[PDB]
RNA sequence: UUUGCUCCACACAAUAUAGAUGGAUACGAAUAAGGCGUCCUUGUGGCGUCGCUGAACCAUAGCAGGCUAGCAACGGUGCACUUGGCGGAAAGGCCUUGGGUGCUUGCUGGCGAAUUGCAAUGUCAUUUUGCGUGGGGAUAAAUCAUUUGUAUACGACUUAGA
RNA sequence: GCAGUCAAGCGUUCAUAGCGACAUUGCUUUUUGAUUCUUCGAUGUCGGCUCUUCCUAUCAUACCGAAGCAGAAUUCGGUAA
RNA sequence: AGAACUGGCGAUGCGGGAUGAACCGAACGUAGAGUUAAGGUGCCGGAAUACACGCUCAUCAGACACCACAAAAGGUGUUAGUUCAUCUAGACAGCCGGACGGUGGCCAUGGAAGUCGGAAUCCGCUAAGGAGUGUGUAACAACUCACCGGCCGAAUGAACUA
RNA sequence: GCCAGCAUCAGUUUUGGUGGCAGGAUAAAUCCAUAGGAAUGUAGCUUGCCUCGGUAAGUAUUAUAGCCUGUG
């Protein structure tokens, strides 16, 4: 006999939220929020990926579901130390989003002979899959 | 133009007093404590100007201050490391109501036994309980409302029926020439929580069942620099 | 890329949809639009009804049978916007308009096919939240269309049938996924994973 | 100015439960169950503990912020209805022709019949809404009591019962007849 | 445009009975040096009796921001010409650079008062050093402890002109 | 009416054609919310996972895809027949039963291909018949002319008669 | 229209250089409802018959609001062709 | 109805202003390639359903010079400013209590006690309270307001600019 | 004779990749060093508190996080 209100869960822009940059010179790389300028603009810094300290619109990035402890306005050596201490690159690599990104670029880098090999192995797997189905 | 509430129109003679009155009251309280030796903190809560212009007349020798409570506590310096005397912080933190400061010099048992006497009657005691149960009869209502004689009263005026019904929830009609409620309705009763509606009804029927009496919290002598507590309710 | 593209008109804005359908038709792609009674127009219902009455007022004064013809179906309101956005007096525009079909509801044979959307004409992506919008079935019913309950009954029947179909296909997808995940952690599965598939 | 965050707060008492999924509120209490469809506001509800709901708007303008307090008042009126109820009382007055008001069942639908209003031959019929109960209060002359859980249904039924008998083409400083609401309160008037 | 900040130092022409004339310095927000020197002579002709052919430019330098990555609060005093008269205004802008605050102010004046570039004078730009010296509530509502907010109703652009599922505005 | 008709088959002659060149690949509702999996009392439930585009998924090796020899499996699939159901919004299509028979690149071997000469769309899917030959079956009406007047400028309309 | 008193904005912060909205009085009596048999009329290229549409700036009919609106009968407004 | 200076049309096509003697760009042999002017880039229609910061919702919105005309004034529509004030000695809104005494001040009135009118406008006690801001009664009463106090606890009010 | 394909060049033009230098506050920054400071106040300590240490308010300039300013 308890009340039940579900309705939502949101990613928050706040200091410590890590961020994938979707367009610009530093596309595809991660940074962190270090300061909030207005409703539409923030200050970001990612030292390990190699993106400089800069102000941007929130429309040029996308928030990830990753965050870590960081004080407000912390400089670049501080965000490097706290980034490597909280270890967010390994959690990002273990995410299913980054595996799809790497799967996309791995499929893009293939050659003609590797496409032929992919086709042969797909047929060999399809044989045992369809045979293991319908006799289960 | 933006949607905002505009204030009501009133063009009268009085003007609004400012911080100068509070400053003059603070200076008067400090100078009165410096001049009179018998500063008594009292709590005159529910009182009519007629009764005070009487006590101010009986103790026509001493001084009475009835300013704002926080301003009076600031004048007596209710901070724990501030004072205008020796250890007046107890008499300063004693004030917790619509406080009054009776600064006298004369006595210390007389000024605490006469007060125990002055205790005239008052209105219907909207917060406390009432005693005299009144029920108006099933006839034409009158001004004293079953508190005067048969033909020695005046019937109630026609211009109060709307306030009697739509502001006190008492069933009424007119039906001939006067108020003339159909049934007999009991307003209040003995030893019960008198409500605001019951107190306003007893005031409009002009009954006086409660008594007003002064309640003195404490009294400090500046010669000995000491405050004696009392509970003269 | 498809020979025929079928578009579900539910939740689209009328002119933003008509612009992209007109360009696709002139470029040479066959379009079928279904559920034309579920389209939207930005603005209040009363304002859109007054605009339609301003259109209804125009007619040839010496013979009303010669004038502008006011068609009342929601598919015909959509067709009027599209015909305004092509140049229909020439043979090129006539052939482009003959590459198109518009219906209310989803009749056969399009109820067993795949329906797409146009994201730059969608109302939840284009309108600011808090603005008012009009629904085309209600507007056409108020101006004189007379088949709003028949279409609702037929659409209820179609929804019952497609819910049965989806229950069956979802159970099949579940057993195929369970049969596929048990052949992973195999050698050819690891070789396929290294090649990226 | 487009304020960043605005919140209102709803305090829910002991014996009542509330369930909000997609802006559809259900309140279940000791007197029944009320429901409401708030899917035109764009707010967010959040349960703090089992006694506090908090409703919020993020990045809202002035016209959008002005609807948080109406959402809070609507849900509080639902709670107050399901735990106390709403009781309206209506009194009807006449000068010459006594008004006869009765409860009837025309094909099982519970109407109020008003007849002989100002000597008319016409019968006025007003339907009882679903959930409101009509009683005729003894020991008071010419009074009706309307009771329910929904303040909107109870007030709307009292309003159309008021409006069905209005004075037409006469002088209303002279012709003082009809039905009027005299008290809006609660079924459980205290405690 | 995207502005820069210049110092312009100018002077009269030295002559008989006035040798070594006094130097005067200004800070001009402008997009190139030609517009910078033109604005210098505009202001110097309004304030003194010097012409462009009566004086000469001594020095033109560009000033960079000392700490370009540090979010500051700026108070800007401006005056402008409306359709009726001319007025003074004070505004507040939270940003990382003076040229950035000046760009946002020019956009704000164009959006809110329909004032063009030719009818705006930047009287002063300054940094407000302490909080509780911030007058504007739209700036004050970002100086709160542990500030957090979401971004509801995410809209994503796309390609390909057709989608095969209904979109989702979750975030 | 000099063999005229219906339905089903091709010897041969053809018609490209607002424009084939692996596949139009089926829930519904919401968007300040959902999809999928699991658990239990079955909910406006508990737990887990996903999204950030179809850049997907299925298909795809062989003379424009030939001729053959084996292994391993009980699968996949084409082609006509067959058992049942379902579909009326414009159903004109969807699912299924049980046998025949072809292929199989799931794995391993043996032959063949050239000269279209250093490119030329380098012709490969889909249709309605025609000359009568080929197999059963089906034997009609309308108009003019004559007539009526419920009709009528004339046509038309409405009646009667082998 | 003329003449005078004002007084918010004003002469892009001056009140009385010089404006000056809203007001306010004066001037136009056969000046105690009196006289005035008067249509003191206008109109020269249009008028009449027949017939059809449109506007709303609403006379009537429909529904409302205000009024010392008792009833009855009116007056002043709103929507409405 | 007439003059002065320059540029045009007449005598002149071409790109743009949908359309036009005179506007904007630019003046012309027949062709090819490249780049632009003025004007544009949702579709008609060649070219960003570009990027960025704001404002606006109109029951005849508004959309590009010549050119297809309208302010002061009114708006409890919204946005941004300017100058005055009040405020932890507790501001604004709300609830509750006080709102006194000479005195029913002086004339007029059949009667008008603060409230039909003319005069008037003082004094005391106050923390504050009008010879009264409205409702009211034949006149009185009663209520409200102006002004003070208790409770609650953060910024609020006026005039003006565009 | 008709129609084409490729290579090496010349004239005109359009669209990519990459290398060496110069200037300015001989970029301003970041980073390193050093003095001073504060709060949208970190550790520490003290309190109506105390859900049995959760939170609330008061001291405290780096400590069991940091930041700002100057100089190098
Ligand atoms: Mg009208
Ligand atoms: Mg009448
Ligand atoms: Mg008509
Ligand atoms: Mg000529
Ligand atoms: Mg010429
Ligand atoms: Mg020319
Ligand atoms: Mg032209
Ligand atoms: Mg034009
Ligand atoms: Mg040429
Ligand atoms: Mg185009
Ligand atoms: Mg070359
Ligand atoms: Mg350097």
């Amino acid at each position: 006999t308890d009340s039940i209100v579900k309705a939502s869960n949101w990613r928050l822009v706040e200091v410590g939220r890590v961020v994938l940059i979707k367009k610009g010179q530093s596309a595809g790389k991660l940074a962190a929020i270090v300061e909030i300028i207005d409703q539409k603009k923030v200050l970001i810094d990612g030292p390990k990926a190699g993106v400089p300290r800069q102000a941007i619109n929130l429309g040029q990035v996308v928030l990830t579901p990753l965050t870590f402890a960081l004080p407000r306005g912390a400089r670049t050596a501080t965000v490097s130390k706290k980034w490597a201490a909280a270890a967010v690159c390994e959690k990002w690599a273990a995410s299913s989003w980054a595996k799809k990104i790497a799967q996309r670029e791995r499929r893009a880098a293939l050659t003609d002979f590797e496409r032929f090999q992919v086709m042969v192995l797909r047929k060999q797997k399809r044989y045992t899959v369809k045979k293991a189905l319908a006799k289960a | 133009p933006r949607s905002k509430r505009s204030k009501l129109v009133t063009l009268a003679q009085t003007d609004k007093k400012g911080r100068e009155n509070k400053e003059r009251i603070f200076d008067e309280v400090r100078e009165a404590l410096d001049t009179y030796r018998y500063v008594w903190v009292l709590h005159l809560d529910d009182v009519r100007t007629p009764v005070l212009q009487e006590i101010r007349t009986s103790w026509a020798g001493s001084k009475l201050i009835m300013g704002k409570r926080k301003v009076l506590q600031k004048a007596l310096g209710e901070k724990r490391e501030e004072e205008y005397k020796e250890n007046l912080y107890q008499l300063s933190k004693l004030c917790s109501g619509v406080t009054g400061l009776l600064f006298t010099d004369e006595d210390v048992n007389t000024v605490k036994e006469y007060f125990k006497s002055y205790v005239r009657s008052d209105y219907s005691r909207p917060n406390t309980k009432a005693p005299l149960t009144f029920t108006i009869p099933e006839g034409i209502v009158y001004s004293r409302g079953g508190q005067i004689p048969a033909e020695e009263d005046v019937p109630m005026i026609h211009s109060l029926e709307p306030t009697m019904r739509n502001k006190f929830e008492i069933p009424t009609k007119i039906k001939a020439g006067k108020i003339t409620i159909d049934s007999p309705y009991l307003v209040c009763t003995e030893g019960e929580k008198l409500d605001v509606r019951q107190a306003l009804i007893l005031k409009q029927f002009g009954i006086a069942a409660s008594e007003f009496k002064v309640k003195v919290s404490a009294y400090y002598d500046n010669d000995s620099s000491t405050v004696e507590s009392t509970n003269i309710n | 890329v498809e020979p025929v593209v079928v578009i579900d008109g539910k939740g689209h804005l009328v002119g933003r949809l008509a612009s992209v359908v007109a360009k696709q038709l002139l470029n040479g792609q066959k379009i079928v639009v279904v559920r034309a009674e579920e389209l939207n127009i930005s603005g209040e219902f009363f304002r859109n009804k007054l605009k339609y009455h301003d259109f209804l007022r125009k007619a040839t004064a010496f013979n009303k049978t010669r004038g502008p013809f006011h068609f009342r179906a929601p598919s015909r309101i959509f067709y009027k916007a599209l015909r305004g956005m092509v140049s229909h007096k020439t043979a090129r525009g006539k052939a482009a308009l003959e590459r198109l079909k518009v219906f209310e509801g989803i009749p056969p044979p399009y109820d067993k096919k795949k329906r797409v959307v146009v994201p730059q004409a969608l109302r939840v992506l284009r309108l600011k939240p808090g603005r008012k919008y009009t629904t085309l079935g209600k507007l056409s019913t108020s101006v004189g269309w007379k088949y709003e309950d028949v279409v609702a009954k037929l659409e209820a029947k179609r929804k019952v049938s497609s819910a049965e179909y989806y229950a069956k296909k979802r159970a099949f997808t579940k057993k195929v996924a369970s049969a596929n995940a048990t052949a992973a952690e195999s050698d050819v599965a690891k070789q396929l994973a290294a090649l990226g598939y | 100015m487009k304020y960043i965050q605005t919140e209102q707060q709803i305090e829910v008492p002991e014996g009542v439960t509330v369930s909000i999924k997609s802006r559809i509120v259900k309140v279940v209490g000791p007197r029944g169950t009320l429901t409401k469809n708030l899917k035109h506001i764009d707010v967010t509800f959040t349960k703090v503990n089992n006694q506090l709901i908090k409703v919020a708007v993020h990045n809202g303008g002035r016209k959008h912020v002005a609807a948080l307090r109406t959402v809070k008042s609507l849900v509080d009126n639902m709670i107050t209805g399901v735990t106390k109820g709403y009781k309206y009382k209506m009194r009807y007055v006449y000068a010459h022709f006594p008004i006869n008001v009765n409860i009837v069942e025309k094909d099982g639908a519970k109407f109020i019949e008003v007849r002989n209003f100002l000597g008319d031959k016409k019968i006025r019929n007003v339907p009882v809404r679903d959930g409101v109960t009509i009683e005729f209060s003894t020991n008071v002359k010419d009074e009706i009591v309307l009771s329910g859980n929904s303040v909107e249904d109870v007030s709307q039924n009292a309003a159309d019962l008021q409006q069905i008998c209005r004075v037409r083409n006469k002088d209303i400083r002279k012709f003082l007849d009809g039905i009027y609401v005299s008290h809006k309160g609660f079924i459980t008037e205290d405690l | 445009a995207h502005f820069k900040e210049y110092q312009v130092i100018g002077r009269r022409l030295p002559t008989e009975s006035v040798p070594e004339p006094k130097l005067f310095r200004m800070r001009i927000f402008a997009s190139n040096e030609v517009i910078a020197k033109s604005r210098y002579w505009y202001f110097l002709q309004k304030l003194h009796k010097v012409k462009k052919a009566s004086g000469e430019i001594v020095s033109i330098n560009q000033i960079n921001e000392a700490h370009p990555t540090k979010v500051k609060n700026f108070g800007v005093w401006v005056r402008y010409d409306s359709r009726s008269g001319t007025h003074n205004m004070y505004k507040e802008i939270r940003d990382v650079s003076r040229v950035a605050a000046v760009e946002t102010l020019y956009q704000d004046m164009a959006a809110r008062h329909r004032a063009r570039f030719r009818s705006i004078h930047i009287l002063k730009v300054a940094e407000i050093e302490k909080t509780a010296d911030v007058k504007r509530q739209y700036v004050k509502q970002f100086l709160t402890k542990d500030l957090k907010f979401p971004l509801p109703h995410r809209v994503q652009k796309s390609t390909k002109t057709f989608s095969y599922k209904r979109p989702s505005t979750f975030y």
